[PDB]
């Protein structure tokens, strides 16, 4: 069976419907394959030797 | 633009009238 | 051919949508312009004859076009060229009065330097002639009208090349 | 738009426009403040126009949306309502326009010829925009929905 | 510049829709707020992605403003009112707009453009959007931020914030 | 392909010339086997002297595999 | 235009001979299909109205050519798109009964890919529409005559490629 | 196609199709049948390759889901998801004309100048191609797959 | 240029859409006729010169065209007459092997008509002597290898008339 | 090409006269802006690909242009496109330096209009990335810098319209 | 060198240096003492620069120092800081010389080909030596700062 | 060049003789390890840029080689390394291809001792970079094909020797 009151509701303007080369697309899918973002290692630069811990080899 | 006054134009040498 | 109304209404009938505020902009200012474009259009109608005449005396004549062996040598000639300057001061108005160079895409450039070429007729010159009027158009009129008449006067001289 | 109008019929002469003309712009231009706020109310609710007016027409219209009908079935239902999305739409650009020439252009020249390809009943699309034409009213001061409707009329009286 | 959310659900869209309904003192204290909570629970900023050679004119401009005028730059940033600094800032890639943000922020904590008024309290409203910010992920945090930023300056066309905040006399 | 490692020296004969042509007077050039010919023809036409010529690339009779 | 029985005594008569046995044969196969070839041109004659609404459902309809941006949005290029197809069935059956693709080449192929490129109509999608009609006609007439005609909306799809 | 890029090379020497480049074609026609095999299992799990793949890339080098990478937040992770589907989408075209022209003139091409220009590192979009190398492998068999992969390695080895 | 599996590829490519069934449809057609067209393409390979020496046998030779006054008279002539020729035969064979006529527009017919009013060269004996190669072509390659190429050779006429 | 000197000298030169009072205060007007053309240049030059990679985010990107469909698609064509806002800035520069927009006629605006309706390339797209590395460089360089960058870059705008 | 420079130029044209030229050099020999003090204030404060500028750079990029970066690790942080002191040794020359050619030579042509080859985003070596120059102007004077970043910002167009 | 073929070819033109058994035997030894030749071929073109990577980082990089006073120290000579091993990678896959080694002689060995004695260039670092781009490949193709591919990488080295 087939009720048009449903789709009349259901109404999406034209332009706002997504083509084939839009990232909204892909949108969906960002939200369900969750990247784990790092914990920044907090480094500091005025510790580090420059002569030492660059390698030899 | 680029184009000069003398490529196909009639060149009149503006001089300061003879009363000023 | 658009004016500035139909090219912004086309702009978004091309992409599917509604006129937005952005676009409702364009319109805005042009509203705003168009008092200024229809008293310019006034000027230029009354003076139509007398803005060629002083343009050609600045430009063409006492020159090599007028002289014999030239391409204003004989009256049949001459008066067409009047004729064709004549053409460009009113589709000049057509574009100001639209806000758009549609028109002299369509009825003015497009194929125009091919006639121009065929004919004999010397580009480098006429160009000199549109700036004579443009020089005249903008004197009679004001500097803020008159360089929108430049704009669709520089837009002629622009497809003859 | 009234300027395209002038212009071309001065191109057909091959003069120069009239004072009599000029002052129609002139006029055309100053009131264009009202045009452009009856074009902001109808986009400010096109959707709620579509809606309203599609299922008003399939009320009255039953026939459409039944069984044998030409707007029967998902996509079907979906494409009509997009439809009144166009016509709604060229409406807003006739307003804007202050003319009937825009939305003539666009989507109502070869209007008999689409809708006889589709199989789509020329006299119930006009319905449509006649529905339209009461909810955009429903919606907007007396002065502005008598601007307009005379722009909706033009549509209902081109189809049918 | 990148594609805005506008309404999706979701929980994301949902955010941005709800920092959208939020007027503009109750905005511009919630980026503020969030600012300080930036580097423990919310995401550290890299003004090195975005091009800040483009801000870097405008946070000049800032830094030689005075205290009451620095702080109504600010006023008319939340506010999209029509100054030349909003015209500038909207004229901008949502990356540069929230790397702008963070560069006034680490100068408000440094002490060359004027702070918060000294003991202000986030509203009970902002305080349950900056709760749900916290919540998200650090994929999801930078999303919502940069779209509630995106739509601050002067827009042609788009107008809104009837409420309004002027500043502190 | 099989390629000529040549020298050759083509002084000014038409124009005193007042720029650097050392580069383009005494020079020792790879030319494809195919020009060869009408490189050689070229300096000798100009006015030149030929002062070396080697097989660079490939082996004398080469019937089959030489490009 | 020539039809196929005046290509065949042209060629006669450029080598100045009677129709012997070659020429006879292409004679005597082209007025047995005849009867048949009539028949097939009455039914795509009737239902030339319905052919081109299933031809343009299956390969215009439901996308971008159809949809903003595309060059059949506009409802005037709508029609126009109708009675090109229309120009694309009868010209296909003219062809048919003449049993030759010069009416195709001197009233079709005389200037298509003139007016096609000027106007900016997609080859591709224009090929695809003709393509939908081959297919239409196949299973509306039959899968003998759906050949036959097959051979003159292939020549159109190559005279657009 | 195989088939371009045969008639444009024999075009440029001026001479008819050598019976090297007619044996070319000709075993590409007959072997074609496994071309289109392989572009029907790629597009049917079109969306699972991408997100598989997506998955080994955040897990690979998370540097670029971290802030100060470039697909750095939901709206950036969408893009990279979009440009791994495009690839994708190269392949299936690679492998059907049984030629890297397609691949070359539509996505790589000028691929230096743009991934520059968007602030994306070149190497992290070869990872993207690699990752989406193996997860297509593992659904192919073995000998069929094999062949697949070569239009991968081609995208690897002009991006990286 | 643009052959038949390209076609498919950039018509899929344009419209952003992965190869779907219509599309495999279309290259499995192709994949059908491929082996054909490769066995053609060696047969005009190996009678390059042959067919071209009979097609202006059967309609150029003894002719006012040879004859002194016409257009293929004198022998640099006559050797830029059988040049165009190898260049038609070349092209309709690359064509033919493509399975799309993109390359006739690309290389040949972008200004060859053109080309031809400015040398002052029969267009109607060109045609006559194309259609000179479609018999002794169709004779050596056989009758589906005939049609096709009868099909290529015939736009090369449709592109110059 | 002329800058702001050799437009005066030109001017004087055709008049056959001295350098005046008016034509020596044209070029103390220049030497005056010289040292905010130099420094200008120097921070386009420093930000070259900065600004076009920020005026492709505001105007192309995200849009039916980068979409399949559209002219920037392909990477071909956007790097194509990345160039040509590279071209147009390195122009508008050399324009800003010199003080004069006779480089632009000369080697960017010469035939531009004519080889992007062939290509079909959107005019309107184009002309709204320049208008956004308008944007762009004035919030980079100053006010009047800005504001003298803008003028070439509108006369490029008007020469593409 | 200015001086090497002017007769590159000079000899490009096969003519002796131009009375212009000459007097480019006396200006250059002339002001040389307040150009190679500037060369003194960078060596004598080598290590803080580079420090310094080096915090900024994983503050400002925090992505390459992040797992799965380039920078990431005690040896390759210590690199990419004996990188920024290699940098810094290219103004040194170059503001001595009084041309660009020395930065260019050394360190700056080939150079994308070699971060390619390592995997170094060159856009984040662009914000590195962005970040020298910041320090660079903060530990010198406003006339000597303005010298210096002509030199800084030519590393800066040519990295990106 | 030659390969395994054309050198028996060639071997066998030279007597003029046809292709004896003697001859046969090393081409069923060749058509006997193409499959070996092949596969191992496609796995370092696949990982070419990976290959030179990870063989330069285990030799040349942290060494005196690129240290301030070596030969790989500027980066205009640390990148025509990279594409020295670049070409030394490429060149010994197409020997190994060929399954002959005169291809190395004819490109790579013709005058590179003479070009690297001049320069100064390190033989003893060069030998021991493709040395290590030796024992990456073998880890990656194979015992069989890694010893296959180190004759030729072997056989450079030797000439440089
Ligand atoms: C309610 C409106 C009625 C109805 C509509 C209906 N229309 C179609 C198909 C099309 N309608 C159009 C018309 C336009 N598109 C335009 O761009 C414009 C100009 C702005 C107009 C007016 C077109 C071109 C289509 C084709 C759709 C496509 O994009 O491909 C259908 C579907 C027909 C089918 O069977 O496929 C329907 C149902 N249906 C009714 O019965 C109502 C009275
Ligand atoms: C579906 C077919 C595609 C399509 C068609 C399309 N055609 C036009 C306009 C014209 N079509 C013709 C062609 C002919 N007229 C003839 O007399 C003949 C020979 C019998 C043919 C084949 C011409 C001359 C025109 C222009 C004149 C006119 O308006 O009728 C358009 C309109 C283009 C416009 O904007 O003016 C269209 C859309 N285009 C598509 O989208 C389909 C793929
Ligand atoms: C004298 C009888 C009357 C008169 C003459 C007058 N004429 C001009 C201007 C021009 N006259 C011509 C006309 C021609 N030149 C030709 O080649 C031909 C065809 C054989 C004709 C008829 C032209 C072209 C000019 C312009 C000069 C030029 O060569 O460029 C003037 C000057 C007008 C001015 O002020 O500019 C005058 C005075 N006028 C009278 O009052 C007499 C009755
Ligand atoms: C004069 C001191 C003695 C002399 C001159 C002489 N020279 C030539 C020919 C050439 N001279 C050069 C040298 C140079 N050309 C360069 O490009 C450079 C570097 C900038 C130099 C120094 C060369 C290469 C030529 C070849 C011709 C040319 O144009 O390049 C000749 C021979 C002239 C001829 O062609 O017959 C002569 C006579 N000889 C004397 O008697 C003086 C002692
Ligand atoms: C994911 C693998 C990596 C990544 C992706 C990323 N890309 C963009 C921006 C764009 N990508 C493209 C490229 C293409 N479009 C095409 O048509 C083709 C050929 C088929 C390709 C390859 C383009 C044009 C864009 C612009 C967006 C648009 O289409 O409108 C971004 C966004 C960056 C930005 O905001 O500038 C991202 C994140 N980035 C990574 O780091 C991943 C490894
Ligand atoms: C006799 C010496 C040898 C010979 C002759 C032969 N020629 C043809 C065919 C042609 N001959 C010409 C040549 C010319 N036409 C010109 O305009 C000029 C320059 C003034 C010449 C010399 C041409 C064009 C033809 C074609 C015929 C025509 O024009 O009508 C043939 C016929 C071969 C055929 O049928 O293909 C013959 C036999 N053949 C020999 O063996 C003699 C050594
Ligand atoms: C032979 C069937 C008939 C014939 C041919 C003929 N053509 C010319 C002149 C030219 N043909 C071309 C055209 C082409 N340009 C292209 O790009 C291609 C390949 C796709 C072609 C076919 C050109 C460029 C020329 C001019 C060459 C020239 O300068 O000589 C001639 C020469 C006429 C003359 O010399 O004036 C001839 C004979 N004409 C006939 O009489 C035959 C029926
Ligand atoms: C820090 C700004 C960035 C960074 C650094 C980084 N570099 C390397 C590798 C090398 N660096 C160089 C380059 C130079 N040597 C020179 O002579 C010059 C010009 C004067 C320079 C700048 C070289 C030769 C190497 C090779 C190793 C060596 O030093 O022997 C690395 C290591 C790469 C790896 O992963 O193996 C790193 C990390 N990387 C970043 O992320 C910063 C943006
Ligand atoms: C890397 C393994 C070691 C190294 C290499 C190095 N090479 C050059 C320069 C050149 N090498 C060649 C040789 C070739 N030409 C070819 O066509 C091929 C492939 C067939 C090769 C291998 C040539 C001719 C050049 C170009 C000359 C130029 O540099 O302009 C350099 C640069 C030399 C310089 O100092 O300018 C270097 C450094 N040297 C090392 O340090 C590595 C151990
Ligand atoms: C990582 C990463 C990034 C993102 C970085 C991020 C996440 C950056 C985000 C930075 C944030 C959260 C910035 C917001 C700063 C808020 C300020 C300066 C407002 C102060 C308000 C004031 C003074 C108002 C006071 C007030 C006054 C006086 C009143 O009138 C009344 C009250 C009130 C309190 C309102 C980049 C985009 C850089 C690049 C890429 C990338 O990945």
């Amino acid at each position: 069976q087939i009720v048009w009151q449903n789709e009349v509701r259901r109404f999406i303007p034209q332009e706002k419907k997504l083509t084939a080369g839009n990232p909204m697309n892909f949108l969906g899918m960002a939200r369900s394959i969750n990247p784990a973002a790092n914990t920044i290692p907090k480094v500091s630069a005025q510790n580090i030797n420059i002569e030492a811990s660059v390698p030899r080899r | 633009g680029s184009l000069r006054e003398d490529i196909g134009q009639r060149v009149d040498k503006e001089v300061t009238p003879r009363f000023v | 051919m658009q004016d500035a109304i139909t090219a912004v209404i086309n702009s978004a009938d091309v992409q599917g949508k509604y006129l937005d505020g952005a676009a409702m902009d364009k319109l805005k200012s042009y509203f705003a312009s168009g008092e200024l474009r229809v008293r310019a259009a006034s000027v230029i109608s009354a003076n139509a004859a007398t803005i060629v005449k002083e343009a050609v005396a600045k430009s063409l004549l006492y020159s090599d076009v007028t002289r014999p062996g030239g391409n204003m040598y004989t009256t049949r000639r001459y008066a067409a060229c009047i004729r064709d300057l004549d053409y460009y001061l009113r589709y000049a108005t057509y574009a100001m009065l639209a806000g758009d160079a549609s028109i002299l895409d369509e009825r003015v450039l497009n194929g125009l330097k091919e006639t121009y070429n065929s004919l004999g007729v010397p580009i480098s010159s006429t160009v000199q002639a549109i700036q004579a009027i443009k020089e005249v158009t903008a004197s009679l009129v004001g500097a803020d009208a008159g360089k929108e008449m430049g704009v669709y006067l520089d837009y002629i001289c622009s497809g003859l090349s | 738009s009234i300027v395209t109008k002038s212009i071309v019929n001065a191109d057909a002469e091959a003069r120069y426009l009239s004072p009599g003309e000029l002052d129609r712009i002139k006029a055309f231009v100053t009131g264009g403040a009202a045009r452009l706020r009856i074009a902001e109310t109808l986009t400010g609710s096109r959707e709620t126009i579509v809606k309203q007016a599609g299922d008003r027409l399939f009320q009255k219209r039953p026939d459409i949306v039944s069984p044998g009908g030409n707007a029967y079935g998902e996509e079907m239902t979906a494409t009509c309502l997009r439809d009144m999305d166009y016509y709604l739409r060229l409406v807003t650009y006739g307003v804007v326009s202050g003319d009937v020439t825009p939305i003539e252009e666009i989507g109502l020249v070869g209007v008999r010829e689409m809708y006889r390809s589709l199989g789509t009943p020329i006299e119930a699309v006009a319905q449509s925009v006649r529905e339209m034409k009461e909810v955009a009213s429903g919606l907007m001061s007396s002065d502005d929905a008598a601007e307009a409707s005379a722009y909706f009329d033009f549509v209902i009286g081109k189809m049918s | 510049g990148i594609f805005p959310n506008t309404l999706a659900a979701d929980v994301v869209p949902a955010t941005i829709a709800r920092f959208s309904q939020l007027n503009a003192e109750d905005q511009l204290a919630l980026i503020w707020f969030a600012y300080l909570e930036m580097g423990k629970t919310l995401t550290i900023a890299a003004p090195g992605a975005a091009s800040m050679q483009l801000a870097e004119n405008a946070l000049k401009e800032i830094q030689a403003m005075g205290p009451l005028q620095q702080t109504q730059a600010m006023c008319d940033l939340a506010n999209r009112a029509d100054t030349p600094l909003c015209r500038t800032y909207a004229s901008w890639s949502p990356n540069i707009k929230l790397g702008f943000w963070y560069r006034l922020g680490e100068l408000m904590e440094q002490g060359f453009v004027a702070p918060i008024p000294a003991g202000y309290q986030l509203s009970a409203n902002a305080n349950a959007v900056l709760a749900t910010i916290q919540g998200l992920e650090s994929g999801q945090q930078i999303t919502v931020l940069r779209n509630a930023v995106v739509d601050m300056g002067f827009t042609a066309g788009k107008d809104g914030k009837r409420i309004a905040e002027p500043v502190v006399p | 392909m099989r390629m000529f490692r040549i020298t050759a020296c083509v002084p000014s004969q038409t124009r005193i010339r007042t720029q650097r042509e050392l580069q383009n007077t005494y020079f020792t050039k790879l030319v494809p086997y195919d020009n060869w010919f009408r490189e050689q023809q070229r300096i000798m036409k100009m006015g030149g002297k030929i002062v070396k010529v080697e097989l660079a690339t490939g082996r004398p009779g080469t019937n089959a595999g030489l490009a």
